[PDB]
């Protein structure tokens, strides 16, 4: 009919020009999905050596120390 | 001038009459990122 579908593997910059003409509701779809995996891989690196780096972790319980006990004083009884 | 067989100069059809083609996604003057625009944030239903 007037515009079907001239096929992906028969030009494909072809396919996606007939796309996004006739089904912008699926192709800017697609885009938006693949812009995220997309660019979480390639520019996240550069965001964190050049823009600023990735934040320092939250303590999330109480930080118990990885040592021996200390004796002191101070604050006895009497 | 002319004789005509089961006809006229009246019922012969209009110059243009045949509509010159539908028109395709391709030779269309308008370019998709716009016409995609118009069809996501419905303009004339604004208008
Ligand atoms: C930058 C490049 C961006 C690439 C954009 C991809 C273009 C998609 C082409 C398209 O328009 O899809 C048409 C296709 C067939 O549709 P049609 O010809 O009209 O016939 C169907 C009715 N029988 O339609 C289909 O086959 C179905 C497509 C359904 C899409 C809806 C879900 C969108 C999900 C977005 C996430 C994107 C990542 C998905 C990848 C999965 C990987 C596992
Ligand atoms: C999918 C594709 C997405 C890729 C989008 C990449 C766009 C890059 C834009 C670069 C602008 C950088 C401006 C900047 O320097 O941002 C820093 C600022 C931080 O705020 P600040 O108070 O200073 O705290 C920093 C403490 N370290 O603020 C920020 O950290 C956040 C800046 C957000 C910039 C907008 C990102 C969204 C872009 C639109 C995509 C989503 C559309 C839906
Ligand atoms: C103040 C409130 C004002 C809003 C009131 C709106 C009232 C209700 C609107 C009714 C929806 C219009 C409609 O009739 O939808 C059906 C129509 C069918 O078209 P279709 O079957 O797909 O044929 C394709 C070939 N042209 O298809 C459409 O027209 C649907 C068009 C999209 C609907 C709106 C989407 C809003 C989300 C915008 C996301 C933007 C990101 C996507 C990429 C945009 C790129 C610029």
């Amino acid at each position: 009919m007037i515009n079907a579908n001239p096929g992906f593997w028969n030009g494909p910059f072809r396919y996606l020009r007939w796309s996004a003409h006739n089904r912008p509701h699926l192709f800017f779809a697609f885009a938006i999905g693949i812009a995220g995996p997309v660019a979480a891989l390639t520019l996240t690196p550069l965001r964190r050596k050049y823009l600023y780096p990735d934040h320092s972790p939250l303590p999330q319980s109480y930080p118990l120390p990885q040592r021996a006990r200390e004796q002191l004083t101070g604050f006895d009884d009497e | 001038i002319n004789i005509y067989a089961g006809g006229s100069a009246a019922a012969a059809p209009p110059a243009g009459f045949r509509i010159h083609r539908p028109a395709t996604w391709e030779e269309s003057e308008e370019g998709a990122l716009s016409k995609a625009t118009k069809y996501f944030l419905l303009a004339e239903m604004f208008r």
